[PDB]
């Protein structure tokens, strides 16, 4: 049995390598800036301590990651991407124009807010955004700036049609785009003379494949549902820390403040102490969280690594190891 | 006396490694109060006087 | 609840725009209020979101006012080890605030400077430089790193790209290897 | 049947509003699709323009536990037209009214043995000149011993006479017609917080809330606040001394003529107990939108 | 399956379809494997294979 | 009973978590060496697979 048509399918994966850096003030959250309240909360002493200890080495870990990934990622030798790239073959919609068109569409479909890197302050005098300092947490900017994944992209861009035509990486053959696929196409079990015949037909067969996604990103796609997924499961993240000072504990208010105005002192002292307990606790189930978090992150970081190593750089021989039918 | 201080003994030692550490941020003072809203009737105290 | 004398300190659109901690009657915090358009129940006069938080509140003066909290300054700190240098940064926050409203313990000093911005905000205790490094050992945030020397100073520099050695593409039938 | 999801008789949240949100909230509500406790106002009989004999029900021998307050919904109707209910075979222009409630925490016996007799001190929501009077008080009525008569002979029900012929002039409004209606069957006394309401008259129909609480009795509507929406709102808290067990309605009828009998709205009322509901806070704090949990 | 109150969901799919899946990988693996690519089905007696 | 539920949640989800790590391992395991015949040693058999 043997095909006679065939397409060029198109299949879109996520891989999530690192969620999003948070570290929060424990005393600043625990006890609001309150005297008594501190002086109530010194007797715990070092539980804000560790805290912050797995905190920092959490994301001290993250970011060793970040720095793995995006240097072993990093192709040794590539090509200056201009339009026009890529010959008869329209990817120009890959093309740089900085941030590539796929990641703006991508970015714009989905639901992102800025954590204010600007005036976040200003957010708060004038304007999630203005929830960050109300139980007071800070959100960290990520290792690198956008720019320097631009210039990975771009790099990567201009040496996947180079890397892959000779075993070994110390050479580089920056083949123009079109008799790249010819021999990518032709190394998987297809004869010379179709292809050298059919350019036109596989050429427009290629465009509309790569033309059939730009309208794809909706409900139906798997990796953008996950990469909805991730951003909602940061977004919740965050909202249970935000969310837990409107639980009491037991107590008879949320706020210490209306507690320390309020109550007469052996009582609210005990008051302050079951919120001291509950806030705690919550911080100890967030840190565990935080951690198997980072872990599950850092598993997949290294399956990114591996993915991005094997069947990117490179015509991977594996059956669908990383796409359905012959990648 | 100083975020250091704090840092050192969140450590328990003399010596931390370099880096970025988050610490306790402050809070900028009150500027005033306000004490607004409908009141302006008076409760009854004429059979108590 | 009870009264007192008021002139003009307890007006709202006297102490607009800034850190006060109110006391409306029975709801008592502290915020920075703000003009906006009529939102909500006029006669209920309290509006919350879903965290039982008030968003703002009907003036018997005027109208609708937002407030969401008093927003101030969070601090992280640099320090590096075998040279006792560190610095202070100010996220997301330009250079807009100065040692006169301070609270918790207190501030170091650095020498006797000016508060550099960033684009990770607001930083003390470093200097500009047209210095380009590719093996940062203090990330700072986004492409910011920290330099020390070897008494000297706390440097700001640039995390730059190790660009890849680039190759020219020929149009023609031959091929730069 | 009230559509929660239609945003009908919902008790809004008594001193704090919201906006634009979908949120779930404990609060006190009927159950999904009650279909009501129909009382029915009717004109009493008319030959000509003699106003004889009333016509009226046997509402005042029933009663009900006050449980947790009840709402009653007006102008179910709606600007509508419909059959005269004492006199079928002619349909007048459907017209509102307000309903008269008499609540209590004694039952007891009347003269003749029928049950409604209550004891002790009683609120009554009185309605008056032509709907534009709301009169409230928790007062202690007696009955009278003479023909149809409470503590009388003849006696069957007690009710409401109203000639809008002399009452629903151009002003005037005939000075309280109906409470002295309602002197000419009881006596009153130890009076406690006489209420009045100045409200206009319209076809449009409303919601009134009724409940106690440790402040006191609640009344809620919709009049003040929310006369084109249908959502329900605060208005009055009176001092109320002691907690309501039971209540009951008044019978009304109207002194019509003959030939220009009107047709009256029907009333709805349903319980109140507590429940958790999810509503969808629009942007400007009214509710229009709502659903249950049980 | 019900004293305690916890509901043992049934599997997503039959054992006949186990079944099939199986019949069919035992029947692709002895052509499958000896000329590699995807595209065409070489199913050879298994015994030279 | 509430805090034995949120004990059982938590394990259930962890336990589901490895289910699915290592339904993705079988997945690569029967696409690399059962549709085809792999020269990895010991990766899916001892000895020479
Ligand atoms: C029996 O007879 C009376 C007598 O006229 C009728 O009264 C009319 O009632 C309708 C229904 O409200 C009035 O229509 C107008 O509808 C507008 C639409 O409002 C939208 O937005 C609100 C707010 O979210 C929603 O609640 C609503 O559902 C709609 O989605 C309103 O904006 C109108 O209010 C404005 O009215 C006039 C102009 O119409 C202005 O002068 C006012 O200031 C106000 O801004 C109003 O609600 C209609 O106006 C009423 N007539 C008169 C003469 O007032 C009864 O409705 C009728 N019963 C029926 C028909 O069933
Ligand atoms: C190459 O692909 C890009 C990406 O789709 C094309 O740009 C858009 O093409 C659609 C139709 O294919 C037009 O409706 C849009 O107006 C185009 N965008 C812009 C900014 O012009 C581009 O046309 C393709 N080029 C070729 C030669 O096929
Ligand atoms: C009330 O909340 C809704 C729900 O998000 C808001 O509706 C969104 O409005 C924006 C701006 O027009 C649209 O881009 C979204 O698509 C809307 N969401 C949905 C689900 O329709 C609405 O704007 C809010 N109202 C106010 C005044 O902020
Ligand atoms: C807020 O100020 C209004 C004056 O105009 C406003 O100007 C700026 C401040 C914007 O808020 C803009 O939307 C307005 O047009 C007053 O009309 C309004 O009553 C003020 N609000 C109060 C007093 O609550
Ligand atoms: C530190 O220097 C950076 C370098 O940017 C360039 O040089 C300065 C003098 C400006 O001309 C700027 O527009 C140039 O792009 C500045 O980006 C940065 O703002 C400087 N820091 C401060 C606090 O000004
Ligand atoms: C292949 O498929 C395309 C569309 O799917 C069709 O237009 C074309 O005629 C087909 N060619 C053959 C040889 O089947
Ligand atoms: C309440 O009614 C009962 C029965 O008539 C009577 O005995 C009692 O004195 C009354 N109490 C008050 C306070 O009116
Ligand atoms: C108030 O109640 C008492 C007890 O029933 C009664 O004696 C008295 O006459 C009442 N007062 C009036 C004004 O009727
Ligand atoms: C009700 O209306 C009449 C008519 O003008 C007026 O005299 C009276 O004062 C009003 N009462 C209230 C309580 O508004």
């Amino acid at each position: 049995s043997i095909p006679t048509n065939f397409s060029f399918g198109v299949t879109q994966e996520y891989i999530q390598t690192t969620i999003q850096k948070v570290t929060v003030d424990c005393k600043q959250y625990v006890c609001n800036g309150f005297q008594k309240c501190e002086q109530l909360l010194r007797e715990y002493g070092q539980f804000c301590s560790k805290i912050n200890q797995a905190l920092h080495g959490a994301n001290l870990r993250q970011d060793d990651s970040v720095r793995n990934l995006f240097a072993s990622v990093k192709s040794s030798q590539s090509s200056p991407i201009i339009p026009g790239f890529g010959g008869d073959f329209n990817l120009t919609l890959l093309e740089p124009v900085a941030r590539s068109a796929i990641e703006d569409l991508l970015f714009d479909k989905v639901t992102i807010a800025d954590p204010g890197y600007m005036q976040g302050y200003d957010d708060c005098m004038q304007q999630l955004i203005c929830a960050q300092y109300v139980a007071g947490y800070k959100v960290l900017p990520p290792l690198m700036d956008v720019n320097m994944e631009a210039a990975y992209t771009s790099s990567l861009l201009g040496s996947i049609a180079g890397v892959g035509w000779t075993a070994g990486l110390s050479s580089f053959a920056a083949i123009p785009f079109a008799q790249s696929i010819f021999y990518r196409l032709n190394g998987v079990g297809i004869t010379q003379q179709v292809l050298s015949e059919n350019q036109k037909l596989i050429a427009n067969k290629f465009n509309q494949a790569l033309g059939a996604m730009q309208t794809g990103f909706t409900t139906t796609n798997e990796a953008f549902q996950k990469v909805q997924d991730a951003v909602n499961n940061n977004a919740q993240a965050l909202s249970k820390l935000a969310s837990e000072l409107s639980n009491t504990f037991g107590a008879i208010s949320a706020s210490i403040g209306d507690i320390i105005q309020r109550l007469d002192p052996p009582e609210q002292d005990a008051q302050i102490d079951r919120l001291i307990n509950g806030r705690l606790t919550t911080l100890n189930a967030f840190v565990a969280q935080q951690l198997v978090r980072s872990e599950s992150a850092a598993l997949s970081a290294q399956l990114a690594k591996d993915k991005v190593n094997e069947c990117v750089k490179a015509q991977s021989k594996r059956s669908g190891f990383c796409g359905q039918g012959t990648h | 006396f100083n975020d250091l201080s704090q840092l050192h003994c969140s450590y328990e030692s003399f010596d931390v490694e370099s880096g970025v550490y988050s610490v306790s941020s402050f809070e900028a003072k009150p500027s005033g109060s306000v004490v607004e809203q409908a009141e302006g009737v008076e409760c009854d105290f004429s059979p108590l006087l | 609840c009870p009264k007192l004398e008021f002139a003009n300190d307890t007006k709202i659109a006297s102490q607009l725009g800034n850190c006060v901690e109110y006391s409306l009657y029975g709801v008592s915090g502290r915020g920075v209020f703000q003009n906006c358009t009529a939102v909500g129940v006029r006669q209920q006069r309290f509006v919350y979101d879903a965290y039982q938080n008030l968003v703002g509140y009907y003036s018997d003066d005027g109208n609708y006012y937002c407030l969401r909290a008093c927003v101030s300054v969070p601090v992280s700190v640099i320090y590096d080890k075998e040279t006792k240098t560190h610095a202070t940064l100010f996220g997301s926050v330009a250079c807009e605030h100065i040692s006169s409203t301070m609270s918790q313990y207190s501030r170091s000093t650095r020498s006797m400077y000016g508060p550099l911005q960033t684009p990770v905000g607001c930083v003390l205790g470093l200097v500009n430089s047209s210095l380009f490094v590719e093996d940062c050992k203090l990330p700072l945030g986004q492409s910011l790193c920290a330099l020390p020397d070897t008494p000297g100073e706390m440097r700001l520099a640039s995390i730059a790209f190790n660009h890849p050695i680039q190759v020219d593409q020929l149009n023609s039938s031959y091929f730069k290897l | 049947p009230i559509d929660v999801s239609k945003a009908d008789g919902i008790i809004y949240p008594q001193g704090r509003t919201y906006s634009n949100i979908t949120i779930t909230y404990q609060g006190l509500f009927p159950y999904q699709g009650d279909h009501g406790d129909m009382y029915v106002y009717s004109a009493g009989h008319a030959t000509g323009t003699t106003p004889q004999k009333l016509f009226v029900a046997n509402y005042s021998q029933d009663v009900k536990q006050f449980a947790n307050g009840f709402v009653v919904r007006i102008g179910a109707a709606a600007n509508s037209t419909g059959t005269v209910i004492i006199s079928p075979s002619t349909s007048a222009t459907i017209r509102k009214i307000y309903p008269a409630f008499m609540l209590g925490s004694s039952v007891g016996n009347f003269s003749d043995g029928k049950m409604g007799r209550f004891f002790n001190h009683t609120l009554v929501l009185l309605p008056d000149g032509c709907g534009t009077l709301l009169r409230a008080f928790y007062c202690i009525l007696e009955p009278r011993s003479g023909n149809h008569c409470p503590a009388g002979n003849s006696y069957t029900s007690f009710a409401t006479y109203h000639t809008p012929a002399t009452d629903c002039s151009d002003g005037n409004y005939n000075r309280n017609a109906s409470l002295n209606s309602f002197k000419e069957y009881f006596n009153l006394r130890n009076c406690t917080f006489m209420y009045t309401y100045n409200i206009t008259e319209d076809e449009i129909l409303e919601w009134f809330g009724i409940t106690q609480t440790a402040q006191g009795v609640h009344l809620f509507s919709s009049r003040y606040v929310d006369l084109y929406g249908g959502n329900m709102f605060q208005f009055a808290t009176l001092p109320v001394y002691d907690t309501i067990k039971y209540y009951s309605i008044i019978p009304h009828s109207i002194r019509s003529i003959q030939s220009d009998r009107k047709a009256w709205a029907a009333f709805y009322v349903y319980k109140l107990q507590p429940l958790t509901f999810l509503l969808d806070f629009s942007v400007d704090g009214y509710i229009r939108r709502a659903i249950d949990c049980g």
